[PDB]
């Protein structure tokens, strides 16, 4: 088994930062001056954890992990190749180049969800 | 998307201290491989070795086993992605075959089955494996020549003639006019020195708005001589324009 | 041919640079110091048994110490819970009656204008009309005159009406640790040769500090941690004179600091309930609160950090030493608390040198007491010290020093004129960022029909 | 797209309400005296949220937006037509009519999900 | 004090006069009516409305 | 707006010894008998820096 750790795969490629992507979910919840500030943190924990709860559930997925979809890839959403991506860049680097194109996808991910439920049920 | 950088080199007898270093620049020095290549003229191409940073493993091929070194140094950064380091070879028993321009050019990617294939090389160091002695070059300035009477083109430049060993470099206005140049091969007379030339292409109006000052730099004799060219010219065709 | 398609994925090792609510944690043992509340922990909780640290490989990051959060989140904790825990105690608001006083008892030497001063004054009983005649005596920072054949008044009566610690509560700096809460994350920068800023090549992460105890100063940092291989020093702006200069050692220069008289606490009661903590006669001799340190070990140690100016100033320059401009007491001496009592040590004994470098002794120094503090801009507050019963003496590690600077040479004098430094000297090597699990990537996948 | 907007079909005809399904689900979370008020209702807010998600989990769903089951329709929960209602009526109006029986149905919904999961395994 | 310390006002610079208000009266005159046209409204169509 | 309102009071200067006797006139004019004097002109014992 490889267990390299907690955000251990941060500098690692992006291929090889796929293997351990159970780590860093598990962390992520971790579940009188002092009072205040360790119950404040304590919400703000729960709180940015059902933001992307949330959007990993309105986006159909609601399955922790990797998940398709049927969006295509706009390629100026910082065009190259497969091979030049998954054996070579870091998840850092990428979300920073994809960072400017983000919002756009995750406002396109939305909507195509809903219509494939609504026709699909009927 | 960065360049590396290569090191000229002295020419050398059979023996004599041997080595050649590269730079980096632009990219994340530790992920991506280090290879090496030589091309002579009686061989051809032909793969040395190949070393990474991070891990520091070097696979040679069997025909420099037992007597080409390498070497890599540690990282300086610069951003969090970007960094600056740098490489050494040094390649002993030095045989007349092994005269000819080599070079540094790093792996394409950090992971796969391609991890290693050179994608970004170098500039160019250039051996001379030689006993013969040094020799300085001997900088004529060239007079400016009509290329066309109706267009008004002419051009200009300097002769870099008898040195030894390979290579002779030629600048202009240290380093300003760049734009209409074209460097000719050097050619090894039957006694053992060379001859080059090398001519910019200037428009035949300008005379007294820009200085023409050809840079030619050779470094194993330590040698800069500054030219002045002369935009006065001698050709029946192009006195027509002035 | 193929097209990409966005997956989705969860758990990406991706954070971005942000701030937060951070808290406290502390060792088990100290828990068990209880001394009713030792100034912080009452409420924190322990540290881990277990601790981890996750070496981020291949990893780089940009820290910043000057451009941190957890310096300014610590300074204003540390006031936080500075005002929190003299909500409860012993206010002087009738500690400011006239009073009248004499120099101490003793074979004046005229040339000693008598630290200690020996006072009666008027005090209201449990009962509010009868009053006493109770006497004490105070430090010559205290008290201003006013002019009765003599008078006096305590220093901060015309400033801001004070309070009084609680005896019960200690000023021990324990080790304090800072985690982060749940999605997020703190850098450590396992870096010997770092000077606090820029791309540190080997980062780890942790999710709390090492024990760093509030041990505050000036001119001189204490108990911290000090520098791995060589004396490095840290400045936002080595060419700006006007930031400081802080200095981090390689070897910790040990300072032996007492106060030799055997005192005496008198508790004089103004009730009701209320129970002002006077100092009484003094049993034996009279010789002020000095400091001690190796006279070799020091001589060697300001070698060792010139070596480290030169790397700044030229290869061949001459690095000279003073005392302090000017200012006030919690400026221009080195204020700090033991045991108890707050000494101002004068700076200039250490301060002797000229650096023209290309058996047993020991350099004594001599410090004021004061009991009644105004420390910090204007918000810690006006605090009494309760005045130590016996013989106070400790032992420290001097890990650090906050320079200043004033064009042939260059001389260096002590500053540590604001607090914010104090936690920059220890809390340089942590960041702390927001964990972002939403990695989009493409791939060759379609979703199911 | 259509996109008009959060609770824009609110009074809408429900079969066009059910067109605008995600955007209300998007901004449902939207993830010293002021102190306590502000921290009080950030609360309430991730409360009212997980009310609502633990129904839709224990009742097998667990899915984002429309869910079928096998509860068999009591006609006298306000018997009309299909055509009688995702043509003509709108969501506040339904809710109303049908607010009466809601928690009968809340509570059979519950039941029978427990007994599928059960001998479906085994 | 201790650190307490009244605001207190001092002498007087210059004349004494009173604090006053200044409403323009014609757009008042006009506005009343104005409003009183919606009074009528509620108290009939023709009525006398005192203030 | 009544919570802020003691709020911002809470830290402030509180005046329970500005309750003693007041020695008033009437302030320095030209007094034009009509006019009682809006304002009063007063002296009184106040405690120091020391009780
Ligand atoms: C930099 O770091 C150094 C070392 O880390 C530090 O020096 C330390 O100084 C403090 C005080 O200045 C020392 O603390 C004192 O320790 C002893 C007793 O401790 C031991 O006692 C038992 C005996 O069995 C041991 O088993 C046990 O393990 C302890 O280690 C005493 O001299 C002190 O006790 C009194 O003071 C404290 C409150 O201030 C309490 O701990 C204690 O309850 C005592 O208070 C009592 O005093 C009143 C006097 O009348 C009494 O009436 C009350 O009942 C009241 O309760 C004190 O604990 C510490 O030992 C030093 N370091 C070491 C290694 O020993 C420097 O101070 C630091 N630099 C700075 C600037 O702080
Ligand atoms: C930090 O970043 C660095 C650089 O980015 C990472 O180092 C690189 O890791 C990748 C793997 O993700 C490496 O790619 C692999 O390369 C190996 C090595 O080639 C073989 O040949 C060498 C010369 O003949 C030999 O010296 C090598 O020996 C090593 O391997 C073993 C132990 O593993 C042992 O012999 C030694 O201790 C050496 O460590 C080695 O045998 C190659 O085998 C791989 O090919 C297989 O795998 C790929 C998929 O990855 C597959 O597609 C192929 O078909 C084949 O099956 C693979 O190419 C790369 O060489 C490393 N170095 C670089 C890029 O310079 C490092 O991993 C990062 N750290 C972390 C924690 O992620
Ligand atoms: C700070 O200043 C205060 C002043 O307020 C000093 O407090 C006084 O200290 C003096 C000592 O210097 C005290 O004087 C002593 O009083 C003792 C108690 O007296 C009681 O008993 C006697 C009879 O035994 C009665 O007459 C009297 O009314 C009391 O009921 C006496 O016993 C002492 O006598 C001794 O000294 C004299 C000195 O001449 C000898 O001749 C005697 O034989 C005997 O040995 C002495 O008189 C005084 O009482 C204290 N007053 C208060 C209010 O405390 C502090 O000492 C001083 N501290 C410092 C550090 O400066
Ligand atoms: C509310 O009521 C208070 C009363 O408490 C008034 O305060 C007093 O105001 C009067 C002015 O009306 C002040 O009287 C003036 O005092 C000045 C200062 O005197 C000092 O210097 C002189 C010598 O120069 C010393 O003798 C004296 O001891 C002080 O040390 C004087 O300079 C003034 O003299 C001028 O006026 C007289 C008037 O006859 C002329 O003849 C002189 O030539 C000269 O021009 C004058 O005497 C008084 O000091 C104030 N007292 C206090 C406690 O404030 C307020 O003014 C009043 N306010 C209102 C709005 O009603
Ligand atoms: C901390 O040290 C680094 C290098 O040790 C400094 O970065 C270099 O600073 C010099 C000038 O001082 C520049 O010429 C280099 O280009 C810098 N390198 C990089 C990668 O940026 C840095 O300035 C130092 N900072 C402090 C505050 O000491
Ligand atoms: C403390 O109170 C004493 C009484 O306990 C006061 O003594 C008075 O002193 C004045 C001189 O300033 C005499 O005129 C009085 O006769 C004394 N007795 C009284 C007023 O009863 C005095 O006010 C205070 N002494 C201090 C502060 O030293
Ligand atoms: C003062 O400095 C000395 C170092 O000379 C410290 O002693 C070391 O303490 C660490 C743990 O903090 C141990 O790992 C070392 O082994 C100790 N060194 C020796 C020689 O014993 C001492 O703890 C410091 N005191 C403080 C910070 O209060
Ligand atoms: C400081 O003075 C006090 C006296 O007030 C000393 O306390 C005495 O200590 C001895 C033994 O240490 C006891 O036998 C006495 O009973 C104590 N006297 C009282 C009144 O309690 C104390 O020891 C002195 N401190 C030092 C360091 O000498
Ligand atoms: C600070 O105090 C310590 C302890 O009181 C001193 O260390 C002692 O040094 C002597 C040698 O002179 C040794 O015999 C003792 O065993 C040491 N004590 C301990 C506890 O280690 C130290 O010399 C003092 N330093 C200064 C500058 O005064
Ligand atoms: C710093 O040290 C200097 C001595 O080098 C002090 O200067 C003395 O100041 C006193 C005032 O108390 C004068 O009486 C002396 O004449 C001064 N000596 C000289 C040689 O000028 C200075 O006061 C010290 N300042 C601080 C803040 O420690
Ligand atoms: C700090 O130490 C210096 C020197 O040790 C003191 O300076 C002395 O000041 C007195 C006057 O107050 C002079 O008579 C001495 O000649 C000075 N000494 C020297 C060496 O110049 C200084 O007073 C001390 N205190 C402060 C607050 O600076
Ligand atoms: C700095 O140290 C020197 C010597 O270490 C002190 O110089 C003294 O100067 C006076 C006259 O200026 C001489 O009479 C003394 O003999 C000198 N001292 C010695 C030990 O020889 C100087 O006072 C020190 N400065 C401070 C501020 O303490
Ligand atoms: C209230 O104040 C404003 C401004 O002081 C007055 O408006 C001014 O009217 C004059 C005409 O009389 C103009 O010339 C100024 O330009 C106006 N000033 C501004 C700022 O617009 C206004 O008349 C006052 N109203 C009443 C009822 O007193
Ligand atoms: C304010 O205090 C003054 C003293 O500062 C007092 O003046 C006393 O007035 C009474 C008459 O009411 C005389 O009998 C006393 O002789 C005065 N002097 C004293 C008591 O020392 C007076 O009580 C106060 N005056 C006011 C409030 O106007
Ligand atoms: C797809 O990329 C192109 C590249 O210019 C961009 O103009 C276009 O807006 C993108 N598509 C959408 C739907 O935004
Ligand atoms: C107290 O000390 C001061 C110091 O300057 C001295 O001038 C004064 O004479 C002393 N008073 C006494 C001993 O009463
Ligand atoms: C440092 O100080 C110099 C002059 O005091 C100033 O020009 C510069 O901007 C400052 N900051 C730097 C160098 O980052
Ligand atoms: C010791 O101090 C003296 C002056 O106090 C200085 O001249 C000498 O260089 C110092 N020794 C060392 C080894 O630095
Ligand atoms: C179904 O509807 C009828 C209509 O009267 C009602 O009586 C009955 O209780 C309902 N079924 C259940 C299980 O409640
Ligand atoms: C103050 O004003 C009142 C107003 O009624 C008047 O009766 C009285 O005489 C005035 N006192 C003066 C001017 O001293």
């Amino acid at each position: 088994a490889v267990f390299l750790g907690f955000l251990g795969a941060a500098g690692s490629t992006m291929g090889a930062a796929s293997m351990t992507l159970t780590v860093q979910a598990r962390n992520l919840l971790s579940g009188t001056v002092w009072g205040i500030k360790q119950l404040q943190a304590r919400v703000l924990a729960v709180e940015r954890y059902l933001r992307d709860q949330q959007l990993l559930g309105i986006w159909g997925c609601s399955g922790k992990l990797i998940c398709c979809t049927n969006v295509p890839w706009n390629s100026s959403w910082s065009n190259r190749n497969l091979s030049e991506i998954w054996d070579n860049m870091t998840w850092l680097q990428w979300d920073k180049e994809i960072s400017n194109y983000t919002q756009i996808i995750y406002g396109l991910l939305e909507e195509s969800q809903n219509q494939q439920e609504k026709n699909e049920q009927d | 998307q960065g360049q590396l950088v290569q090191s000229g080199a002295e020419l050398k007898k059979p023996g004599a201290s041997v080595k050649i270093s590269c730079k980096t620049s632009g990219y994340r020095f530790n992920f991506y491989h280090i290879n090496w290549i030589r091309q002579t003229a009686g061989r051809g191409p032909e793969w040395m070795g190949w070393i990474s940073p991070y891990s520091g493993d070097k696979n040679l091929a069997p025909a420099f086993q037992d007597r080409v070194i390498m070497t890599t140094d540690t990282e300086v950064p610069v951003t969090s992605f970007t960094s600056t380091g740098a490489a050494y070879m040094e390649i002993r028993n030095l045989k007349f075959d092994d005269t000819g321009t080599y070079f540094c050019a790093k792996g394409l990617l950090r992971d796969g089955s391609s991890t290693w294939l050179p994608y970004l090389w170098g500039q160019g160091t250039l051996l001379t494996v030689s006993s013969a002695s040094t020799k300085g070059p001997s900088v004529f300035p060239l007079a400016p020549s009509s290329k066309s009477t109706s267009g008004g083109t002419a051009a200009l430049g300097c002769l870099v003639k008898d040195y030894f060993p390979e290579p002779v470099t030629v600048s202009w206005n240290s380093g300003a006019l760049t734009s209409g140049v074209h460097t000719f091969p050097a050619v090894l007379q039957s006694s053992g020195l060379y001859s080059l030339s090398s001519v910019v292409t200037v428009p035949s109006s300008s005379l007294g708005t820009q200085t023409y000052i050809c840079n030619v730099n050779h470094k194993p004799s330590n040698t800069k001589v500054d030219k002045r060219v002369e935009p006065k010219s001698c050709d029946k065709g192009l006195e027509v324009l002035f | 041919a193929e097209n990409l398609w966005v997956t989705v994925y969860y758990g990406v090792p991706v954070w971005k640079d942000a701030e937060t609510t951070l808290f406290c944690a502390s060792d088990a043992k100290a828990y068990e110091t209880e001394k009713h509340n030792v100034w912080a922990t009452h409420a924190c909780v322990p540290t881990d048994p277990n601790p981890q640290e996750i070496h981020l490989e291949n990893v780089t990051e940009e820290f910043n110490m000057w451009k941190n959060n957890m310096v300014e989140q610590m300074h204003t904790d540390i006031i936080s819970l500075w005002d929190q825990s003299l909500k409860p105690c012993v206010k002087l608001t009738p500690l400011c009656v006239t009073l009248q006083c004499t120099n101490v008892t003793n074979n004046i030497t005229d040339d000693m204008r008598g630290e200690m001063k020996n006072c009666s004054f008027n005090m209201t009983t449990e009962l509010r009309d009868k009053k006493q005649k109770v006497y004490s005596l105070f430090y010559r920072l205290d008290v201003v005159q006013i002019n009765s054949n003599k008078e006096y008044r305590l220093i901060n009566c015309n400033t801001s009406a004070c309070t009084q610690a609680c005896p019960k509560v200690s000023f021990e700096p324990i080790p304090i640790h800072y985690c982060a809460p749940a999605g997020f994350a703190i850098l450590k920068c396992k870096d010997k040769k770092f000077n606090g800023t820029g791309p540190c090549p080997s980062v780890s992460t942790v999710q709390c500090t090492h024990g760093i105890k509030p041990v505050v100063s000036t001119q001189l940092l204490l108990n911290g941690s000090l520098a791995e291989e060589e004396v490095m020093i840290r400045s936002e702006n080595i060419t700006n004179n006007a930031k400081n200069i802080l200095v981090q050692f390689n070897t910790p220069v040990q300072i032996n600091c007492t106060r030799p008289m055997n005192m005496t606490r008198k508790s004089i009661r103004i009730g009701p309930g209320q129970a002002f903590y006077a100092l009484g006669d003094i049993i034996g001799d009279i010789r002020q609160a000095h400091c001690n340190v190796s006279k070799a070990t020091w001589n060697e140690t300001l070698g060792k950090v010139v070596k480290q100016l030169r790397k700044h100033f030229g290869n061949n320059t001459i690095i000279r030493f003073a005392n302090s401009s000017g200012g006030d007491l919690e400026v221009t001496t080195h204020s700090f608390n033991c045991g108890g009592e707050f000494f101002y040590c004068n700076t200039s004994g250490l301060f002797n040198s000229t650096w023209i470098s290309n058996s047993n002794d020991s350099i004594t120094l001599p410090c004021r007491i004061k009991q009644i503090i105004n420390m910090w801009q204007r918000i810690g507050q006006c605090m009494y010290a309760p005045p130590i019963q016996g013989v106070i003496r400790c032992v420290s590690n001097i890990t650090g020093l906050i320079l200043t600077r004033d064009s042939t040479t260059e001389t260096f004098r002590p500053g540590g004129g604001d607090m914010r430094d104090n936690w920059r000297s220890e809390l340089y090597k942590y960041k702390v960022v927001k964990i972002e699990p939403l990695g989009v990537a493409p791939t060759r996948c379609k979703r199911r029909v």
